[PDB]
RNA sequence: AAUCAACACGGGGAAACUACCCAGGACCAGAUGUUUAUGACUGACAGGCUUCGGGUCUUUCAGGAUAUUGUUUUUGGUGGUGCAUGGCCGUUGGUGGUGCGUGGGUUGACCUGUCCGUUGAUUCAGCUAACGAGCGAGAUUAUCGCCAAUUAUUUACUUUGCCGAAGUCCUUCGGUUAAAGUUCUAAUUGGGACUCCCUGCGUAGCAGGUGGAAGAGGGUAGCAAUAACAGGUCCGUGAUGCCCUUUAGAUGCUCUGGGCUGCACGCGUGCUACAAUGUUAGGACAAUAGGAGCGAGCCUGAGAGGGUGCGCUACUCUUAUAAUCCCUAACGUAGUUGGGAUUGACGUUUGUAAUCAGCGUCAUGAACCAGGAAUCCCUUGUAAAUGUGUGUCAACAACGCA
């Protein structure tokens, strides 16, 4: 028994937890955020990662951890919460999840340039217009300085940033000092695919 | 830390039932499901993972507890109760 | 019997209008007679700096929060069905009057 | 523990706190957020709020 | 934190907590690697010590392995370094800029591409050893202004009809699930303006004009490239490297009290005035917010305040008949009914606390006669005046955002 304001805010404020949530858990499975369906009674949730096995294996129990964790938390009833996962098609192009596979390089010395060059070849190869990566920090020198890799092109303005471009921040702790991971992806439109409307720049003339 | 006898079962119960107790990060706050102050839970379960019979989890100023493979098979040992014995069903 | 009040709130327009379509679309089959109430901006007005240093700039996070209402006359069988569009960010509230 | 002067209208009540900061410089009380400023406006996006 | 880019900035309006600082007194969050069921450790009545005490102490009951002693080092820290760093933000500069593929020029740094008119604009036009792709600009997003479709007789109104009250032959009020709607109200989808039109000037475009709700980016915002500043922040963070602190008579945490409000003086942002285009007294239209806290109506008291708590989970009920202005009086050029600082007392609310908080009442009745040299902001619903909400908030705005 709310006010049409609060169950607004109360979902707004449910979500953002629950996303800080999983990505500390899920780091090893590997992330890709989630949808959340609020009813009175009954909660349902999309969880979306590309390991899919990696939950199923020992018989779902690595959800069972997750699923108690949430029902524990906003001491939800079971059968009135109904968790799900959905498997990523096109790990090349979802942020968080890339993020994840320069995370895992830099921990274990791969030198800067071969761990952008591996993740910015993979994600134009899957299918993107452009991409970027910074790796900004203390590599070599006392001071630190700034690494910028990018290819294709990347839109940087106006509303249409929004729509288009994934991005994702980050940073690993080291023994020696804290870097910051940080990497762009731009999409290209699908027709009515998984943006719909193409980029109010273009425009396109019909053949006579 | 000195617990008292009776609060100290009725955690490591909830431990043992449900796997995953979660507590607020904030000390001296008053705890859901078992009523205490919010340093009872926490401060042992530091001292489980230390063991290592579970695995910390912080998001959002709240601590979550995932009870793990050898921390079953203890507290069967200390309740006194037969395998199989939370959930992890299915 | 019991004119019911359906109010249909979110915080996003294109994920609102698949709903109110579904819920004016199933009085079309059920066939109950059917018979917009104004948007709130939530505007809170943070200084974005962390720190006191810099000149004084303040960006504005307005929440938009559309709301409509549709009702009609029905007889509990058939507002069973109805109620049953699942949306992300969408509430729907049942008031019987 | 449980700390003896009351608290019940004051700033450093542990409801008053950034949830998640665990600090309080700077809070947000309005709409029950409870939430602090730079807490904020790092995970504004995620809970509805936009510029216009 | 110190020119711009420190100085109503850290949302920093600190009575306690916040709090880092100072004076006392407790607590162990002493994790994990020899003592003890014959009590390891733990809790307390009354009365002493004492700010106040199961901190200690004279008594002597209540619990029950959660341990003790020594050794290891966790964890905690608003401790140090922003000249070790992450992120975020301000700024150079929101100016019009920035640099790749192949080709050419040069031994080479490097250049060319990226150059006589036009635009807010590397905006277009055209020259042309360069041709072709970018990013920023533009486009887009949001709102304000004008339209008519789509809905609305229990969340907005209007017209007509009914039943009231006065007027008392037709005027004005209040009510109505009662019939028709949409001009006001609310908000979704579309339409609308393009230098299209005409005349001058010079193809790109420019100036004026007609019409038009709107005319030259329709107004205002939002978003905003590359390249850097040892500018800011380790006092936002479970962002963090290293240093030291944990010798517990702690830099951990917490209780009582006090500070950050101390004043010979110097600067920054503000407020109220110096009056008569005024003050005093009496009489007579807003918008945007917020609210399971707002608080209806009716009683009580000069006043502040107090009691009773109707409606509302809100276009419905509520804060809520705003204030300059307007119209009748009073005053009379005076440090004056201008001005309302500083002081004495009484009446109160908020709070564990009023000792430095706000409101009321009666008294007290200051400096100030328009401000030197200097400097700031501003082009249309703008400046200036004039109030109202909101952020902080138990209580307190001369401040910020609207």
């Amino acid at each position: 028994r709310c006010t049409k304001v609060r169950r607004i805010i109360e979902t707004g404020l449910f979500y953002a937890e629950l996303n800080e949530l999983l990505t500390r858990e899920l780091t090893k499975e590997g992330y890709g955020g989630c949808e959340v369906r609020q009813t009175p009674t009954r909660t349902e949730i999309i969880i979306k990662a590309a390991n899919t096995k990696e939950f199923v294996d020992n018989h779902g129990r690595r959800l069972q951890e997750v699923r108690m964790m949430i029902q524990k938390r906003w001491r939800l009833k079971e059968d009135s919460l109904e968790i799900f996962i959905d498997r990523i098609q096109r790990k090349g192009l979802s942020a968080l999840n890339q993020l994840e596979s320069l995370r895992y390089k830099l921990i274990a010395r791969i030198p800067a340039r071969r761990a952008a060059y591996s993740i910015i070849r993979f994600v134009m190869d899957a299918g993107a217009r452009g991409c970027e990566v910074a790796i900004s920090g203390k590599l070599r020198g006392a001071r630190a300085s700034t690494s910028k890799y990018k290819e294709g092109y990347m839109v940087k303005s106006g509303d249409v940033t929004k729509q288009f471009v994934t991005q994702a921040v980050g940073h690993i702790p080291m023994k020696q000092a804290t870097i910051g991971i940080r990497v762009l992806i731009m999409l290209a439109q699908d027709p009515s695919g998984i943006p719909k409307e193409s980029q109010p720049d273009v425009i396109k003339v019909h053949e006579a | 830390m000195y617990m008292p006898t009776a609060i100290r079962r009725r955690i490591l119960r909830c431990l043992f039932e449900n796997g995953v107790l979660c507590v607020s990060d904030i000390q001296s706050g008053t705890h859901e499901e078992l009523d205490c102050l919010n340093i009872y839970p926490y401060q042992i379960g530091r001292a489980f993972v230390t063991k290592g019979f579970c695995i910390k989890t912080y998001a959002w100023s709240h601590a979550y507890y995932t009870l793990t493979d050898k921390g079953i098979e203890y507290l069967r040992n200390y309740f006194g109760l037969p395998a199989n014995a939370p959930a992890t069903l299915r | 019997v019991q004119k019911i009040r359906l109010t249909i709130t979110s915080s996003k327009l294109p994920n609102l209008q698949r709903v109110v379509g579904n819920l004016m679309g199933k009085l079309k089959k059920g066939n109950l007679e059917v018979r917009p109430m104004p948007r709130r901006r939530l505007r809170i007005t943070t200084r974005r700096a962390p720190c006191g240093n810099g000149t004084e700039t303040y960006d504005h996070f307005e929440l938009r929060i559309y709301k409509r209402v549709i009702d009609f006359q029905g007889t509990a069988e058939a507002v069973k069905q109805v109620t049953q569009a699942l949306e992300p960010d969408v509430h729907v509230e049942v008031s019987v009057i | 523990f449980v700390p003896k002067h009351p608290r019940d209208n004051a700033k450093g009540s542990v409801e008053r706190s950034c949830r998640i900061c665990g600090k309080r410089r700077g809070v947000i009380r309005q709409y029950r957020l409870n939430i602090c400023r730079r807490c904020f406006r790092e995970r504004a996006e995620l809970l509805g709020f936009k510029k216009y």
